[PDB]
């Protein structure tokens, strides 16, 4: 038989991954009649072939391929070559050539200038000798049926949909650049040709990790989806009867909001919380039953905060639109009871994004009512391996730069009420900007931004650049702030990324008591912060938080039993002798021994920084001086560590004058 | 400040869910080039039903009067009905369904102990503050959308697996159908209700033992082939006759669509015109389903909507022409012969003493450049769509100064234009060719003209319209040969020789509807002439039209350089070389004119059905100015009051049509230089080229989008006709539910509610019935027309075929009219009044001693004048009648609900005290309402006053909550009665939703009693009734014969091979 | 068995191609009933086996002793 | 990105192939539509000019 | 000195006036009161008839 | 120099028939609330025929 | 201000934008008439005072 799969698949490593249970098939019985196909080169062939054709006709070709039926290519060199190839070693010549041309090309003589050979070579054709000969430009619909007919199809063109390109001759003559079958097989790029074929549906098409496979499935579901065969994981299970980091399995929940507010169940609305990782679900123990998410003080029970915090947000099932809940207990709506009613998809994604490619500081901008205090308290309570991955000690509050003004910059924006003569009071300003429905006037808020931007640029960017350079002098950290162009004009080195909560934030501004200034002052200023921001991607904070939390669960699964004396590791800057053996702890890695014994001998001693040593004690119990260091070279790539191990992202280094030495590896 | 918090969060929920805010035309380009096909074939392994029986309160299993050895529940008998005290039936689309592909369209309805108001505040209650409110004027629109959702969910086809004979003697060895899933243990018990044993004297057993034995499971099969799937079976299983009829209508629609591979072979063969052969088998078939055939009218509707979509842009049609240029490049057998223009014109003879060289002048003034051919194939491709695009030549290819006849380069520019201009599709190309030369010579003569504005020095491109054609061009005799004999000559050249129109006959009538509008079926129209070549090996002759025209132009120019009495200003070597260059340029070789005259319309006709954008032509005219199309118009609606679109169409049109402005040099160089292959054979070359083009399926896949387009627009018009007053004859069934006085915003928003429901169904993600939403959705109609120059207007108003979806919506409306109880609605209204008794009667069916009407004597009726005067010094507070009388607070009154809503707070304080204790009763006329049920054990005291007062307080001018009731629980042994106090009573019988009372018990002694409804299970209880019988308009019957199928849906590629 | 019946001849002839073939045939046998374990002797399917669904049928009504 | 989007459907530029992304541009729904080589180059330029420049 | 400067955009485009993004880029609504609609229109039409020429 | 007449009649027909309701409102509803707010004015209405 | 805050009517430029589909390049020259009137009209909530 045959069945599709919505990922890249190999004959080699896909058996190690176990893709069927990864997509959720109960195939725990070792039926072992599913020969995994190698469908990795087809993507490379595809992206090579997008440069000379439309996507559409190449997909329309590629759908007809009987992947069960076996075929192969043989590349042919051009016409002005093949005679010179058959000249040397005339043994391998097919009998389809010509009697006259074989008599011409059998003998030894160089035959460079003779009108017989010139009229024969001009008379030579490449397609009468070899019958398929797909072509230079072949309208590639037909080549799929050509590969379906024969076990071998001949070409002169590099670009092909198909199994394997093979060379007819040695490489020096060229231009620039069988299988075992079980009863079942999986493999992406399905076929409609087979009478018996199936397509593994169930997965969302919006959530496919690869994009070539995503485009292919969009086309195949947009044309002749009638004749396809979409089957569930249960149908697949009934037909049946070096471990990686940053590829977590991830699912999607199906809850809704109800109440018991009058002694009765009552369903109001239905929700979808996308791409929540299954490891957190199975480690928190979430089942179908009725839950209560906000405890009676007024604050969340915080496991649900964690549950929506590691994931992204909410789609309403009746409108398919965005939805961001109220975090207050006000009676427009709240959420007291939920009941998760199932899971829908079981795909796996990469966790590490594209941009984070070097070890350097990380900045994140948030809206003003983001849950900064509670997320700092949650990262404060992280203990997985006897190590805190995100301590409180090197996380940066949004107003750490904002509180160190000797005018205390909030007291410089408390000054703004005298810009307009009719205002001349802070509470009159807060009454005056809003339309008395807590939606602001456009014009009053616009004039306030006209006054607000010179205070927002003239001092904030220089002194915030000073603060960010001072923080750069002491470790790489996680710097939160608001209104991203603060991080942009102050020349903040480091990966900044623009995230948001899956909640609404303004009612969080309105409920927070004992905050400086008026209760409306906070809301107005929050509007001004989102004015000063750009128009970028809000990018859904879970993309960072899954990187923060999710891999160390797998490292907990893998090194639950080995000793620290073989699993711990440390890397950092080194100094050779004592004045007034020496080391700077840069990054901490915990990995299995079968990774550390190869990470031993890698050229760590390559890079250079300018280290600074002073004399004061740390409040911590070992001897540690708050050292300083500035790198005078490049930055360390994250490829060099592994994809098989995980590291602490941000850290503060510790244990005179400037020394300017290099690093090495610290063994274990 | 908390009030401001609440209203600001409501202003956050003031966001619109559906709003086309972005600009659309590049989505329209993508939509026009390619579209999403709908998901028709969708299957069902589970049993088709839409209702289910739910228990409400659990039956008393421990009691003293009956030992527990009597009940089947102590023996754990898998019984079909819930052995509870009170069982009601509720509504669930597909609770027994191993589906193939969900519609995401399920209708959930919770049992009436709890609430269902979110379904009724679904659409237009975006302004209800509380979570439990609903505007009664939105009730009809919400119920219409819910019925639409109900029928739009279960649009599947019944699929069958797994027949096996039991070994229990419960039946007569009847074959039982299996079904997939995790288990099948409860499923046979719930599926075949008469299978079970008959031990007790319970109501369940007393029902079941009075049934018929043989009507279980399989009784018919259609076996075509030995050792294969039985093709369609007939089973006796539990179901829902409503959804059985809906699936039957959908099955009939698909069976109407179905076709035969022999005639697919026929259709594709004659569509390829014999250049590609295909092969269909000749053997017994298993069974197939190819849904591809539709009617002609649906093709016409889809084409009108599509041409109405691409209006006045040209950037939506430029990539279509580009695609056809690439396709004609791929198929067409001509290329550049790169060296004609220099090999010929190498042998031109002149001295090197002459300053100006005509050879090098045109030989560097035109550039072949290989990119001209894409423009040429576009200019060839515009002939399919003369109606919507009109290719012309821009100003920049013109001599841009008026030129000069004495100027050699301007003369050559005129030559380029005189070759190029006959190929385009504008109707004014003859006067372009005329007034170009009249611009070329100004000053040798003048001609009599129209006015002082469009004089002879007016720009050539200015005319471009029928009326700007001069009378001098109309009549030859106005140009005397003493004035300009060369101009009279040029005018005759045009009138005598200019091309003639023709036709080629593409098409496929049996399978495809002829998508043209203004032409006869299966025809094309050409600007030029076509005679088909008999030979296979082609060669060159000078005996066709383009060649003749080219030659004629050269001759005029030989005459023009001959006229030395006007043109002596050359030193005679340039005269001789001019005449030689003319004659040799006349006799250059080029296969391009015979290509256009023989092969290109043949290829074009072979291509023409394989298009996402089907051809759409407006008839050509050579020179008859009274048959020139001034416009073409589409429409969307009737205008003011008039129903007839033949009356509405004239003043309510929408003009469509763009220019294109191609280049003349590109066209002319492609005319001048064009070769065949040196060894070409036309049938071998076409069997090579055209063969992979017919490996497509999208050319069939667009037909189903045309299906669902026509179905959606007919469902739209018959659904808007229920909410407002329109011009289409419908039979409304939803009168008694109150509804808003609608308006434009109301009908418009409801139209996009049904649009997004339809797009969520059927897997459609791009732009269904959206151009109709730009207009007014009330008075919609579809037509198209065009007009010649003399006021001659021709139109096409195609009929709208009936919709299976709309038919099933009306059927569901009819069934809702009787089973209004099953969706949680009661008819009539309520009565509020202090009732003190020990009786056990249900408030869903009050005794008629209590209710009253307008006709009841001594009952007051309050309309618009409701003033309320206080009673000073101990007088009774009173209210003014509608009839003008004053009445104290006593007796039986009748209110409309809107009065209470508008004055809810003032009336609560004035009226709640008397209704609690004193003698006062109120009728509140509302027609429809959702309800909730609160049971009670009748052995104890009970008062509903908190629930009633909660309703009377929560009620609101813009919303109402669900109406709470209080009804006791039926018993088995006799109990001791206790007094209970009821206030909210109904006025009409509403007990057509409770299934059975005390089902596991042998009898019910108190409370409401109800047997198993025998009138539902007709087939099991009437021996005289045939198996195929429905009383579907009145009741539901919940158990019938249902058919299932086991068709296969292979690809048309895997049916029809065509292997060479 | 178009892929597999040709392989016996390709193994015999000591040639990767084959002369006697059961594909590359101009005869369109698109109907082509080949018997299989997909269908039972009745006409139903076999996603769930016969004895299993007979057991499910006869276990869909059982009876146990009371307390 | 949008001016070429009418004329660009499946055109490849030198070096760059095609791709696909999604959109919230039809905010009631969400789909994914293929991306031509002009739009591919603009999609790659977008993060570079959106990000900022690093200067040794 | 000079590479530490940011412009003074006193009236930026409000965040309500961009569409949902396509890849990384949000698109301007055309019913936008901001000035940048005209810039959008000029570069839009210029890119269109730039890609229209085969040169 | 180009037949703009097809483009013009298209844009003028789209400009003619439209979902505009301002003239409907100004016809039917607007004088009612003008007559409502007319007497509660510090300056009573004063017009000329 | 009072008529603006008691009228049931509200003004929407997206009506005009959805009818007209502003940027639409025919006659790759001086502007199309639809683009010309939409630039002339500027459909945008400036005010309606």
């Amino acid at each position: 038989a045959y069945i599709a799969v919505p990922a890249v698949v190999d004959s080699r490593s896909s058996e190690a991954i176990g893709l069927l249970e990864s997509f959720g098939v109960d195939a725990g019985s070792d039926a072992n009649d599913v020969s995994y196909q190698d469908h990795d080169y087809v993507v490379d062939q595809l992206q090579y072939m997008l440069d000379g054709y439309e996507a559409g006709d190449v997909i329309d070709a590629l759908v007809y391929r009987n992947w069960l039926h076996h075929s192969v290519y043989c590349l042919l060199p051009p016409k002005s070559q093949l005679l010179e190839y058959w000249k040397s070693n005339p043994s391998v010549i097919p009998d389809n050539v010509d009697r006259r041309l074989r008599k011409r090309l059998m003998l030894k003589k160089d035959l460079r200038k003779d009108d017989e050979y010139n009229q024969l070579a001009r008379a030579f054709k490449i397609s009468d000798v070899y019958a398929p000969l797909i072509s230079s430009t072949t309208s590639p619909m037909t080549m799929i049926q050509n590969l379906n007919q024969g076990e071998i199809v001949y070409t002169t063109t590099d670009r092909v949909i198909g199994a394997r390109v093979l060379l007819y001759a040695p490489r020096k003559y060229y231009a620039s650049t069988r299988v075992p079958h079980s009863r079942f097989n999986v493999g992406t790029f399905p076929s409609i040709a087979t009478p018996k074929c199936s397509v593994m549906s169930g997965v969302d098409i919006e959530s496919i990790p690869n994009e070539f496979i995503k485009l292919f499935y969009q086309r195949v579901k947009s044309i002749h989806a009638n004749i396809l065969n979409d089957i569930s994981p249960q149908i697949v299970s009934d037909m049946i009867n070096h471990v990686d980091v940053y590829r977590v399995d991830v699912v999607n929940v199906l809850f809704e909001v109800v109440d018991v507010a009058d002694g009765l169940r009552s369903v109001s609305r239905k929700l979808i919380m996308h791409t929540v990782p299954v490891c957190i679900l199975e480690l928190l123990g979430i089942e179908i039953a009725d839950y209560c998410i906000r405890q009676e003080d007024g604050m969340f029970t915080d496991w649900f905060l964690l549950l929506t915090m590691l994931s992204d947000g909410l789609t309403d099932r009746r409108t398919h639109c965005q939805y961001l809940i109220n975090p207050s207990s006000m009676p427009p709506d709240v959420i007291l009871n939920i009941s998760i009613t199932g899971f829908i998809n079981r795909h796996t994604i990469d966790v590490m994004p594209d941009v984070y490619d070097f070890i350097k500081p990380i900045g994140a901008v948030l809206p003003k009512g983001s849950f900064k205090s509670t997320i700092m308290r949650v990262l404060d309570s992280i203990s997985v391996l006897g190590v805190k991955i995100m301590p409180r000690a090197h996380v940066v509050d949004s107003d750490e730069v904002g509180e160190q003004m000797e005018p205390t910059f909030e007291h410089a924006v408390m000054e703004i009420y005298k810009g307009i003569a009719g205002v001349d009071s802070l509470d009159d300003l807060t009454k005056w900007v809003l339309n008395s429905d807590l939606v602001p006037h456009d014009d009053r808020l616009g004039q306030l931004f006209q006054a607000f931007l010179p205070l927002a640029k003239d001092l904030l960017a220089p002194m915030a650049r000073q603060f960010y350079d001072n923080s750069m002098s002491e470790g790489r950290l996680l710097t939160f702030a608001h209104a991203d162009s603060e991080l942009l004009n102050a020349n903040y080195f480091g990966h900044l990324l623009r995230l948001k909560i899956p909640y609404i934030t303004e009612v969080n501004l309105m409920i927070r008591k004992n905050r400086e200034g008026g209760e409306l002052f906070q809301l107005v200023l929050s509007y001004l912060y989102k004015m000063y921001a750009t128009s970028a991607q809000p990018k859904w904070f879970g993309s960072l938080l899954r990187l923060l939390i999710c891999p160390w669960l797998h490292m907990e699964k893998l090194i639950g039993e080995a000793d620290p004396a073989s699993t711990s590791a440390e890397i950092g800057w080194h100094v050779p002798r004592e004045q007034l053996d020496g080391f700077i702890p840069y990054v901490s890695i915990r990995a299995p021994r079968l990774v550390i014994e190869e990470l031993m001998e890698k050229n760590w001693g390559q890079y250079h920084a300018q280290v600074i040593v002073t004399d004061q004690l740390v409040v911590g119990e070992p001897r540690r001086v708050s050292a300083k260091a500035v790198i005078k070279g490049n930055h360390l790539p994250v490829k060099l560590i592994s994809r098989f191990a995980c590291f602490t992202l941000t850290s503060k280094y510790e244990m005179g004058a400037a020394y300017n030495a290099r690093l090495a590896f610290r063994s274990d | 400040i908390q009030r401001h918090i609440t209203e600001f969060i409501s202003s956050w929920q003031n966001h619109p869910i559906v709003q086309v805010s972005a600009d659309v035309e590049n989505r329209k380009t993508a939509q026009l080039l390619h579209a999403d096909t709908p998901r028709l074939v969708t299957w069902d392994a589970g049993l088709c039903t839409s209702f289910k029986i739910v228990p409400i309160v659990p039956a008393q299993v421990p009691q003293d009067v009956l030992a527990y050895t009597f009940f089947t529940s102590s023996y754990a008998i898998q019984s079909p009905f819930p052995e509870a005290a009170v069982s009601r039936i509720v509504v669930h689309t597909r609770w027994a369904s191993n589906v193939d592909f969900d519609r995401d369209s399920s209708v959930i309805m919770a049992p009436p102990t709890e609430n269902n108001i979110h379904l009724f505040k679904q659409l237009l209650n975006t302004e209800t503050l509380s979570v439990r409110g609903a505007n009664p004027l939105m009730f009809r629109a919400n119920v219409l959308h819910m019925l639409l959702e109900f029928v739009l969910d279960n649009l599947y086809l019944n699929r069958h697996t797994g027949f096996s004979q039991d070994h229990t003697p419960f039946t007569e060895g009847a074959n039982l159908r299996s079904l997939p899933g995790p288990d099948a243990e409860k499923w046979y018990s719930i599926m075949y209700p008469t299978r079970m044993g008959t031990p007790n004297v319970s109501k369940i057993c007393n029902f079941v033992a009075s049934c018929v034995r043989n009507r279980v499971g399989r009784f018919d099969r259609a076996q075509m082939m030995n050792g294969a799937m039985s093709e369609w079976v007939d089973v006796f299983e539990t179901s829902d006759a409503l959804t059985v009829s809906i699936r039957g209508r959908w099955m009939a629609r698909l069976a109407r669509m179905n076709i035969n591979p022999t005639e697919i072979e026929w259709a594709l063969t004659e569509c390829a015109q014999g250049y590609v052969t295909v092969t269909s088998p000749y053997a017994p078939s298993v069974n197939r389903l190819m849904p591809y055939r539709i009617s002609n009218a649906e093709r016409q509707i889809s084409q009108i909507i599509r041409v109405m979509n691409i209006g006045n842009n040209a950037t939506v049609i430029q990539p279509v022409l580009q695609d056809i240029s690439v396709l004609l490049q791929r198929i067409s057998p001509l290329q550049i012969d790169p060296t004609i223009i220099s090999n010929t014109m190498s042998t031109v003879s002149e001295s090197t003493t002459q300053t100006l060289s005509p050879a090098s002048s045109i030989l560097g003034k035109l550039r072949p450049s290989n990119s001209d051919f894409s423009s040429f194939r576009v200019a060839l491709a515009g002939w399919l769509y003369n109606g919507v695009v009109t290719t012309v030549i821009d100003d920049s290819s013109y001599p841009k100064d008026g030129g000069s006849v004495t100027s050699l380069e301007n003369l050559w520019d005129f030559f380029i234009l005189a070759l190029a201009l006959p190929l385009t599709t504008d109707p004014c190309a003859p006067v372009k060719a005329f007034m170009t030369l009249a611009n070329m010579m100004v000053g040798f003569e003048t001609i009599p003209m129209d006015n002082q504005i469009y004089t002879q020095s007016r720009r050539a491109s200015a005319f471009s319209t029928p009326h700007t054609w001069p009378r001098c061009f109309m009549n030859i005799q106005l140009i005397s040969p003493i004035d300009a004999p060369i101009l009279r000559q040029w005018a005759e050249i045009i009138h005598r020789y200019w091309p003639n129109p023709s036709q080629i006959r593409y098409g496929t009538p049996n399978v495809f509807g002829s998508a043209n509008l203004f032409t006869p079926p299966e025809v094309l129209l050409l600007p030029i002439d076509h005679q088909p070549a008999n030979v296979t090996t082609p060669t060159l002759d000078f005996t066709n039209e383009l060649t003749n025209w080219r030659a004629r132009v050269c001759e005029l120019m030989k005459n023009l350089v001959d006229n030395q009495r006007y043109q002596p200003g050359w030193t005679q070597s340039l005269v001789s070389s001019m005449r030689g260059t003319l004659g040799k340029l006349k006799l250059i070789k080029s296969m391009t004119p015979m290509y256009l005259q023989q092969l290109a319309p043949v290829e074009l006709a072979v291509i023409a059905p394989m298009l996402p954008f089907p051809p759409f032509q407006v008839p050509y005219v050579r020179l008859d100015r009274d048959r020139v199309p001034t416009m073409v118009g589409v429409t969307r609606q009737s205008r003011d009051t008039i129903t007839q679109p033949a009356l509405s169409l004239s003043t309510t049109n929408t003009t469509v049509g763009v220019p294109l402005a191609l280049d003349a040099r590109a066209i002319t160089v492609a005319l001048l230089s064009g070769k065949y292959p040196p060894d070409l054979v036309t049938n071998v070359w076409y069997a090579d080229a055209i063969y992979p083009m017919y490996a497509d399926t999208e050319v069939f896949s667009n037909l189903q989008r045309d299906v669902i387009t026509c179905e959606a627009v007919q469902t739209l018009v018959t659904l808007v006709a229920q909410i407002s007053e329109t011009q289409y004859p419908v039979d409304r069934y939803l009168d008694w539910i109150p509804s808003l006085r609608a308006s434009a915003a109301t009908a418009a928003t409801f139209a996009e509610w049904v649009n997004t429901s339809m797009k969520t169904a059927f897997d459609l993600s791009d732009m269904l019935l959206e151009p109709l939403l730009s207009g007014d959705p009330r008075m919609t109609q579809l037509a198209i027309q065009y007009q010649q120059y003399n006021g001659r207007t021709f139109n096409v108003i195609p009929e709208m075929p009936g919709s299976v979806i709309a038919d099933c919506v009306q059927l569901t409306a009819e069934v809702f009219n009787h089973e209004y109880n099953l969706f949680g609605i009661a008819r009539g209204d309520i009565i509020i009044g202090r009732v003190q008794s020990t009786h056990l009667w249900s408030p869903l069916a009050p005794p008629p001693d209590l209710v009253f009407d307008r006709d009841t004597p001594g009952v007051h009726i309050f309309g618009r004048d409701c003033r309320i005067s206080f009673g000073m010094n101990g007088a009774a507070p009173m209210i003014r009648d509608e009839t003008g009388m004053m009445v104290p607070f006593e007796g039986n009154w009748i209110f409309p609900l809107a009065l209470w809503q508008m004055n809810t707070r003032y009336f609560n304080q004035q009226f709640d005290a008397w209704i609690k204790t004193g003698e006062l009763r109120i009728r509140i006329e509302m027609g429809a309402y959702p309800y909730m049920l609160h049971y009670y054990d009748p052995r104890q005291y009970a008062n509903a006053w908190n629930l009633t007062s909660a309703w009377l307080e929560e009620i609101t001018p813009t919303s109402i909550p669900s109406v709470p009731f209080m009804v006791p629980i039926s018993s088995d042994h006799d109990i001791s009665s206790a007094p209970a106090v009821q206030y909210i009573i109904s006025t009409e019988y509403n007990d057509r939703s409770l299934f059975c009372t005390n089902s596991s018990s042998p009898q019910t002694i108190a409370g409401p009693d109800k047997h198993i409804p025998v009138e539902r299970y007709n087939i099991l209880t009437n021996p005289d009734a045939p198996p195929t019988q429905i009383q579907l308009p009145e009741v539901v019957d919940l158990y019938n014969v249902v058919t299932r199928y086991a068709y296969e849906t292979p690809p048309i590629t895997a049916v029809v091979m065509g292997v060479p | 068995e178009a892929d597999d019946a040709t392989k016996k001849q390709a193994k015999d002839t000591e040639k990767a191609k084959a002369q006697v073939t059961y594909s590359d045939t101009g005869i369109n046998n698109a109907n082509e009933l080949s018997r299989s374990g997909n269908v039972d002797n009745e006409g139903g399917s076999n996603q769930k086996p016969m004895s299993t669904r007979i057991a499910e049928a006869t276990s869909a009504i059982v009876s146990k002793h009371p307390a | 990105h949008e001016g070429v989007a009418s004329s660009s459907i499946g055109k490849p530029f030198m070096g760059v192939p095609a791709s696909i992304v999604n959109d919230e541009s039809v905010v009631g729904v969400r789909a994914a539509r293929p991306i031509s080589g002009m739009q591919n180059m603009i999609q790659h330029l977008s993060k570079l000019y959106k990000r900022g420049f690093s200067y040794r | 000195q000079e590479y530490t400067q940011s412009p003074e955009i006193k009236v930026p485009i409000p965040q309500k006036d961009w569409t949902g993004p396509i890849g990384e880029i949000r698109i301007l609504k055309d019913t936008t009161s901001s000035i940048a609609r005209y810039l959008y229109r000029t570069w839009y039409l210029a890119a269109a008839r730039m890609a229209a020429q085969p040169r």
